[PDB]
């Protein structure tokens, strides 16, 4: 669903789907080729 | 006392492909190699990493001022002058002629590009990354990107005109 | 062709300053994209020399008997007794047509000896083979038979050639010597070559004199801003100077690119005139000269070509 | 210098051709500190 | 500026202080768009002049036979066959190139009976024994007749004339 | 041909402001180059006729 | 005006041709200071 985002200051606008990549346990967020926010782990639950 | 800046110039790398070999040839362009610190001095600059020869062949990688380079054969990078083709003169007199007795029919390809990829860049999403505070000061700059939208439409109306 | 130039963002923008190169990385890759366009016009002018001069690869040579029916071709041919391989017109063509801020001048691929060796090979194929060496292998055709076909392309019968062979060759050799008297006296006849070298020279000195301007800062010297001022209050004066020096550098690459578009249209007009006026007989009207075109003799020039179009008037 | 071609072009495969990577410049070694001479003095011996 | 993300500028700084960092991101991204569209319009001009050259190659090489040299291929142009391609046209140019040649002797005219005989079509060639007429691009010897020649003046004004007879075909037809 | 045009550096940038004219001198001879490009256009429009 | 062509061309020798030097404009001489009229006054004489 197109909603607003607020993840410890990392704001954005888009939808949320299930990621299929491997991720790091210390990782807060990832970056794409444009070096912007594209993948956010939840601070409580841990869904990337 | 005469102030002269110390010796500087551009550095280029003459190398073949990585699937073939890995040797390089460092070209100090505009720099003589007495002032830099198997070597050859050209007019563009003294070349480090190439074996200069006296014969000239068909080369692929140009350097400058007639000097060219190619990768030949136990293999290294060599450098020589650019060959202008094989010399074969034609004789001449006042009473002789040369008539062709045969021919050949060949097909030579010629590739000319016509069109390109039509793009379109909007002012709201490229400048502002889904930002609402960015768009309020975007109206203070007048009509920059409205003219860029007319230029990108004027390119894209010429691309199907060219077809 | 034009003058190949290359400028770096390390020495032209930053006058030996370590803090200027650290603030250049915050702006991204502005000087990387103009570096790719400056080598794009560097290989374009090297391709323009190969499209005009290098039409055929077979280097031809003249016979030592210089008798083509009373035709004096010693002026357009290069002298082998001279150490420089230049012609008698081309000695006057190169005579009439005449730093540390990161600006460099690249030499071209084909030199002046290699251009004139390409020019004398196309000139020897004009007098010994005519129109056949631009369409495959060269054939041995005499000079009396070459004027019979070139008269036949404009509807002129061959009876005026042999009955007036002394009058035609005296009219050609007097008109060749009238070119050498006009080129040695009138220096303004080569003005189409002169605006190529003067616009490249006036683009270079405006790159130097824009460094003396401040672009809204209190000083144009990078040492005077860093050594005197407080370093968060000095850095807003660096961003005024690094933007004004980039916009003049973005001015210079854009005026050279439309000049590269103008020099590509003239070299394509030159390579058409190298293939229609030199390699054959052109049936167009006012393309290879005003009137009925017979033949042409190209000559070397600084950043250009010189065409000696003969006309039937 | 083969890796300097990869560092500028941002690619792990280099094709056949001529590429410019960087620029050579001689670094400064010493530092000349100059001053005017010991002429035009002041009569400090009249009070000291 | 301090950051590239526009959400990090507004949600951290004062709105009098974030606005001066916002216009550095506005004029910085507009200048990168301005050097893109000027490089686009320069590339739109050279892609028009090559398409106008391709439309000239579509009109002269494909829709007919062009008499130009080194325009519809290297050599004498016969026909052309264009092929489709992404963002361009690939042309297959059929050309006429001579391969094998042979040296002969020549003369500009023939002195038959005091008058000069000039060739109408072709050139005068000889194999050392007899004199023949062939063209300039191919070898096909023909006998010198009055239909293949035309008279122009005497033999004293032209340079290089040799003495030979011209076969008049009306002369054996009166007794045959 | 096209319509030959010219622009003034002092009048188009500064709307009769004396404090705007002396602040253009810190930018240098940059606005002369936009003036010299358009005057070079107006020669070759007469050449095309 | 011959010396006006030398200052804008940065050269001490001016060739044959037409050159643009500066722009002419008529300078202002007077200054018209205007104010609205003396109607819609307020009754200050009721206390004074």
């Amino acid at each position: 669903k197109c909603v607003n985002f607020n993840f410890n200051g990392l704001k954005g606008t888009g939808v949320l789907t299930e990621s299929n990549k491997k991720f790091l346990p210390f990782q807060q967020f990832g970056r794409d080729i444009a070096d912007t926010t594209d993948a956010v782990r939840d601070p409580q639950t841990l869904e990337i | 006392l005469d102030i002269t800046p110390c010796s500087f110039g551009g550095v280029s790398v003459i190398t073949p492909g990585t699937n073939t070999s890995n040797q390089v040839a460092v070209l100090y362009q505009g720099v003589n190699c007495t002032e830099v610190p198997n070597v050859f001095q050209t007019r563009a600059g003294c070349l480090i990493g190439a074996e200069y020869v006296n014969n000239s062949y068909e080369c692929d990688i140009p350097i400058g001022a007639g000097i060219c380079a190619s990768y030949q054969t136990s293999q290294s990078i060599i450098a020589y002058t650019m060959s202008l083709g094989a010399e074969n003169s034609v004789a001449y007199s006042n009473n002789s002629i040369a008539i062709p007795t045969n021919f050949t029919i060949s097909v030579t390809t010629e590739i000319l590009p016509v069109s390109m990829t039509k793009t379109s860049v909007d002012c709201t999403m490229y400048i502002c990354g889904d930002s609402t505070e960015c768009s309020n000061l975007l109206l203070q700059y007048g009509s920059f990107c409205t003219q860029l939208k007319r230029a990108l439409t004027g390119i894209a109306v010429e691309q199907d005109k060219n077809t | 062709s034009m003058t190949k130039t290359s400028v770096d963002c390390t020495m032209y923008i930053c006058g030996d300053s370590t803090e200027c190169s650290n603030l250049l990385l915050q702006y991204g890759s502005f000087c990387t994209q103009l570096k790719r366009a400056l080598t794009g016009i560097a290989v374009e002018q090297d391709k323009n020399t190969q499209e005009v001069f290098a039409q055929v690869k077979q280097i031809y040579k003249t016979p030592p008997i210089k008798y083509f029916g009373g035709f004096n071709f010693s002026q357009i041919l290069p002298d082998p007794s001279k150490p420089s391989k230049r012609s008698f017109i081309e000695d006057l063509l190169f005579n009439k047509v005449t730093k540390f801020k990161g600006l460099t001048v690249l030499p071209p691929l084909l030199t002046d000896e290699m251009i004139a060796q390409y020019t004398s090979a196309l000139l020897a194929g004009t007098i010994t083979s005519g129109w056949t060496f631009g369409a495959g292998a060269a054939l041995q055709i005499p000079f009396a038979m070459q004027m019979a076909y070139r008269f036949n392309g404009i509807g002129v019968t061959q009876n005026v050639l042999y009955e007036n062979q002394k009058l035609i060759a005296n009219q050609f050799n007097s008109a060749i010597g009238k070119i050498q008297d006009s080129l040695s006296s009138t220096a303004s006849a080569l003005g189409k070559l002169q605006d190529v070298v003067n616009h490249n020279a006036q683009a270079l000195n405006t790159l130097v004199k824009q460094l003396s301007s401040k672009f809204g800062a209190i000083s144009s010297v990078l040492n005077d801003i860093f050594s005197r001022l407080d370093p968060p209050e000095a850095e807003v004066q660096i961003d005024r100077l690094i933007t004004g020096r980039l916009q003049s550098l973005q001015t210079y690459v854009t005026q050279q690119l439309i000049r590269a578009a103008e020099i590509r249209a003239s070299a394509n007009l030159a390579a058409t005139k190298m293939s229609e006026c030199v390699l054959g007989q052109s049936k167009r009207v006012d393309f290879c000269g005003k009137g009925y075109h017979l033949m042409s003799f190209p000559q070397s020039a600084p950043h250009g070509v010189v065409f000696l179009h003969v006309t039937y008037v | 210098p083969l890796s300097e071609t990869k560092c500028t072009l941002k690619s792990f495969t280099v094709e056949k051709g001529i590429y410019q990577t960087s620029n050579f410049r001689v670094q400064p070694t010493e530092s000349i500190v100059r001053f005017p001479n010991i002429t035009n003095l002041c009569p400090f011996d009249e009070v000291f | 500026a301090i950051s590239s993300v526009l959400n990090d500028i507004f949600s951290r700084l004062d709105p009098p202080e974030a606005e001066v960092q916002i216009d550095r991101l506005i004029t910085g991204r507009l200048q990168s768009l301005q050097t893109y569209v000027t490089q686009q319009l320069i590339r739109a001009a050279e892609i028009r002049a090559s398409a106008n050259l391709a439309a000239t190659k579509m009109s002269e090489c494909v829709l007919g036979q062009s008499k130009r040299v080194d325009f519809c291929g290297k050599g004498y142009h016969l026909m052309s066959f264009p092929q489709s391609a992404p963002h361009g046209v690939v042309f297959l140019h059929v050309t006429y190139v001579p391969a094998q040649e042979k040296n002969f002797t020549t003369a500009p005219a023939i002195c038959h009976d005091g008058k000069a005989h000039f060739p109408r079509e072709g050139v005068f060639v000889s194999n050392g024994t007899h004199w023949f007429v062939t063209q300039r691009n191919f070898y096909e010897p023909q006998i010198i007749t009055t239909d293949n020649t035309f008279v122009s003046g005497n033999c004293d004004v032209v340079i290089g004339i040799v003495n030979n007879t011209v076969y008049d075909p009306l002369q054996p037809e009166l007794d045959s």
